[PDB]
DNA sequence: TGCGAAATTCCATGACA
DNA sequence: ATTGTCATGGAATTTCGCA
DNA sequence: TGCGAAATTCCATGACA
DNA sequence: ATTGTCATGGAATTTCGCA
């Protein structure tokens, strides 16, 4: 402060500030002339008090502040000090964009059996048909073979009743659903435990998890447009078209249906395959067993040259999930307690709960 | 001659009247032949149009070569024909009073019948909901003559509700004295 | 057809059907026994009648309507038979997505003067604030300088009575605008010409052509943001201290802030730079104009490995500009008549009108 | 000492009663020294209150690191001291009775109270409307002691608007009689 | 005539309804 | 008839202070 | 033992509220 | 306590038909 800018004055070195240049006094202020022109040496106990000021014009990040600064003072490190402020900023860390892209999304293995596990999703609302407005959607994980189910709302009461239907055929081993409502009740949670199947949430407010079901949906709703063209959209009727007609569809990568990776042999639908004719049933689900193994699968791709992934302590921030106008799209720093994978954390708000959430809903913290 | 497969025939036939259950009243009943898969959907009436309505659902997600059945009179109407028609299904009629089926069906449908009418007694009107709970043990009951449950030969996989209790299927004691009093 | 399937079983050489396979007759139809096992050779009047059933099965692509057919069939070629009628599925051309990204985005120059052109655009709704609901947003193309007049509405005659206000000061050669209500209405259209201002609209739905002011919407937004943190969102107030302090905020990249490109000095702000102290006005205007004209200027990005760039002539279609539910997300296709720049064309749609029209909002027609 | 600059000094006065125009009585008139460059606001009185709604439009824009006024109450009051304060703008006072200014700003006040009367004439009570126009055309209008216009000064640029029609800026024959007509 | 560290520049990331 | 932009904060690169 | 062309595989693009 | 996916149609690569 005042004790080392004296010791300054009086030609003796201090450390940092480069005995090249000459420190004198002017206005009962020490000064410096550098390349730039003289400036203001502050006592470093109003270093802080400055650091603030420009930083709150328009609470700007490193350089946009440094430069004000730097139009009246110079000191020592100064960045170094612009940046301790910046990350005590409240305000700018949970109102700032993140700079660093997620980690690269992981491929989960194919559930090995049909049945292992369904994905299950609600589209809607669609214009009314019949007093219907929406759809369940589940797909199996292994096979992509889907079954439709209209619905009046995405509620608990109607997934159950469309569940003990198709239950009839199967019981699943898991259920992976998003947060919606219909879902996450625990009439629903009670549904599964008579039946011995477990539920499996996403992480919230990332539909990536999903992801099977997800871009089933997408097919469903290309398949239904295509086929309302120049109609009236009257799509309850065409439920049963569409399932069948997506259950029997190739996909180019895999050459097989889901039909086909579901029971190893085409029923009586257009353009049937008949390369296993002569095979015994037996002979038959010993090729499907083999075709089931070997499917392609992707891999995870590669990271974006400036991807974070999450470490055990670190401080992360929670997006908001719905924002109000003007306000933080961010919550307050907390803390990563566990990395369950690199896409996928707890964290302890500060209030705090732990919550399992998506390495896409968090930015790291700022400035640490 | 080629082997057979699923999906190469279904039988089909209806059970009722029963004891009104959320308003249903028969079982339309429908078994694959070679699989001994089976299928349950809850009808109002043993006509045509339940019939439809009922198949639609089945056959949105697999359908049959050919159909088999009785000459009922659901069956036999040249509406079912057109239907059939539609979705390049054979028909396929036993003579009357003659029904012929397989081994493996004939038999399936045998315990269809008596494992409904046991569960049935007790709680004749409950029945709706009990229709998955039915066909999940029946197409996971071992077969004698195959080393497979129809799951595993629809499938190709164990299932994940195997009935390991292979159960009695006749009616005990109390159920017999039961059933002869809600027939008073 | 039935004549060069007769040429074909009596053992002579069709081109096309190649000669190390032995072609016949079964069941009333020629077959062929090929590696996959034995398909039946349809006469060339029926292939178009199998490929449509295939192919409207669920309206499938290129090798999913091809795995259908070779279910059963083989003829020579049936790829280019079945690119054919994909190529006039019109179901299939205005429901599916375009696979094909926009060639890489312009740079365009900075306007050379302040003045030279006005950038527009209108933010909210915002929560109500002394009764108002909306921000006018007026950016400098070249300065970056602006300016922000709160409002009631969106509308023209707010418009006006703003600009009113701002034009005291100087009339700007162009204004640019995106296709909003307030800005295309013949009384504003009638505004500019009584100035001899220029009205320049950007693309429709195209709001990267307002880039300028959309992306000083941003700062603005997050530093209202910041300042209602934990308060009541009373934005009105503060409209005129976020105006000041942007305008006076340095553009990292540029080291420059808008005040300072506008008059070539700081006002009476905190932290003014003050190294023209010593320099005369016109010194100082000298050193401006300089300053104006060497700023650091971007260049197109490098197109994705997969970017088409329009061509006259070029059937292209127009992406529908709000959707309804289960309805095509394309026009049909329409002929590309000039491509004004690599990334902005001129269509005429087929009723038709002649549309300029941003490559974004284009898909290029498949299948040609 | 350095060279005069934009935002060295803005002079500032108060013009009217006018007639009421859309409720306005008043003009704010604000001169920069250097430039010449005039900023105009219509107010409802002279007051501190209207003083200070009209300076926070205009030090939105650009900040003064002095401005100039005679002892006007609007002025003088406590309140305008306390709005410079927070500001950090120095405020100074001619001595009353004895305006002084620069030759370059009274020259210029003389010629916006002599376009104003000008143009008011006529229609009395449209005024509001106008000030816009009246503002472009004092800071373009060429300065004899520099060669430059307030516009030129203050952006480094040639304008869009310029008026190179050097006005008479004196009342025609007309104009004198109706002047003195609306004064009867 | 080269070293360690500070300063500056680079630039991918994301958001403007 | 028109067209993306730029604050941000780690990392990469250059410059500084000293010898 | 190599050529032209057809067939197959690759894979970026975009959309699932 | 959990995790993206896959139809699509040009382009790149491999295979086919023939010699
Ligand atoms: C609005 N959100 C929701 C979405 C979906 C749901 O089914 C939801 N169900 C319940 C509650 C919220 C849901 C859904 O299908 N989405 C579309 C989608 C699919 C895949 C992607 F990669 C991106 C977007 C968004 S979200 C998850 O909060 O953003
Ligand atoms: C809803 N759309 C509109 C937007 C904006 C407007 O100001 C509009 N004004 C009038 C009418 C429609 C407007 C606007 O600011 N956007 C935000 C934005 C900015 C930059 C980007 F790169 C992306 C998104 C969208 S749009 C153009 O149809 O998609
Ligand atoms: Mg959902
Ligand atoms: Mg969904
Ligand atoms: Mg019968
Ligand atoms: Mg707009
Ligand atoms: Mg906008
Ligand atoms: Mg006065
Ligand atoms: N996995
Ligand atoms: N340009
Ligand atoms: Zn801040
Ligand atoms: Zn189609």
């Amino acid at each position: 402060l005042d004790a080392e800018l004296d010791q300054l004055l009086q030609g003796h070195y201090i450390k940092g500030y480069p005995k090249q240049y000459t420190y004198f006094l002017e206005d009962g202020k020490v000064k410096v002339s550098r390349p730039e022109g003289v400036k203001i040496i502050p006592p470093q106990s109003d270093r802080q008090k400055i650091v603030l000021q420009a930083h709150n014009l328009a609470h700007t990040g490193r350089e946009a502040t440094l430069l004000k600064i730097a139009n009246l003072y110079w000191w020592p490190n100064m960045r170094k000090d612009v940046v301790k402020q910046l990350g005590r900023c409240q305000q700018c860390l949970i109102t700032n964009a993140s700079n660093k892209a997620s980690g690269p999304i992981l491929r989960p293995d194919r559930p090995q059996k049909p049945f292992d596990k369904f994905f299950i999703d609600y589209i809607g609302p669609l214009p009314p048909s019949q007093g219907y407005l929406y759809v369940l959607v589940v797909v199996d994980g292994m096979t992509g073979f889907t079954w439709l189910y209209p619905t009046k709302a995405p509620s608990t009461s109607a997934t159950v009743k469309s569940l003990n239907v198709l239950t009839s055929i199967a019981i699943p081993k898991v259920i992976h659903s998003d947060q919606g409502a219909a879902f996450t009740s625990s009439t629903f949670a009670e549904w599964a435990k008579e039946r011995g199947i477990h539920l499996e949430f996403s992480t919230p407010y990332h539909p990536q998890s999903s992801g099977k079901v997800e871009r089933k949906n997408s097919d469903i709703k290309r398949l239904l447009t295509k086929l309302l063209v120049g109609r009236p959209t009257k799509w309850y009727d065409l439920l049963p078209v569409v399932q069948l007609a997506l259950n029997n569809t190739y996909s180019p990568v895999l050459k097989y249906t889901p039909h086909q990776l579901l029971f190893g042999i085409d029923s009586n639908t257009p353009f049937a395959n008949q390369d296993t004719l002569d095979l015994t049933r037996e002979e038959e689900l010993s090729l499907l067993q083999e075709i089931r193994t070997s499917l392609y699968h992707p891999s995870t791709p590669p990271a974006s040259s400036r991807s974070w992934s999450p470490v055990v302590g670190q401080l992360v921030q929670e997006r908001v999930a719905r924002p109000a106008s003007l306000r933080p799209r961010w919550h307050k720093p907390s803390t990563v307690l566990k990395v369950l994978n690199p896409r996928t954390v707890v964290i302890l708000d500060h209030l705090g709960n732990n919550r399992t959430v998506s390495i896409d809903n968090l930015k790291p913290t700022s400035h640490q | 001659d080629r082997p057979q497969k699923p999906f190469d025939k279904f039988f089909i036939d209806y059970i009722g009247p029963l004891p009104p259950s959320q308003g249903y009243l028969y079982v339309l009943v429908v078994v694959d032949g070679m699989t001994g898969f089976t299928w349950l959907y809850p009808t109002k009436a043993p006509s045509t149009s339940a019939t439809v309505k009922s198949l639609n659902v089945l056959t949105s997600i697999a359908i049959p070569k050919v159909i088999h059945s009785d000459q009922g009179a659901a069956f036999t109407s040249s509406t079912f024909a057109e239907w059939a028609k539609e979705r390049g299904i054979h028909l396929e009629f036993s003579t009357p009073y003659h029904p012929q089926s397989s081994g493996k069906v004939e038999r399936k449908n045998s315990d269809i019948k008596r494992l409904l009418t046991k569960l049935l007694v007790g709680r004749p009107t409950k029945w709706y909901d009990l229709l998955p709970v039915v066909q999940l043990a029946l197409n996971n009951t071992y077969s004698p003559v195959l080393k497979y449950t129809p799951h595993q030969l629809l499938f190709g996989i164990d299932s994940n509700t195997p009935f390991a209790n292979q159960d009695t299927l006749d009616l005990t004691r109390e159920e017999e004295l039961s059933l002869l009093q809600e027939i008073r």
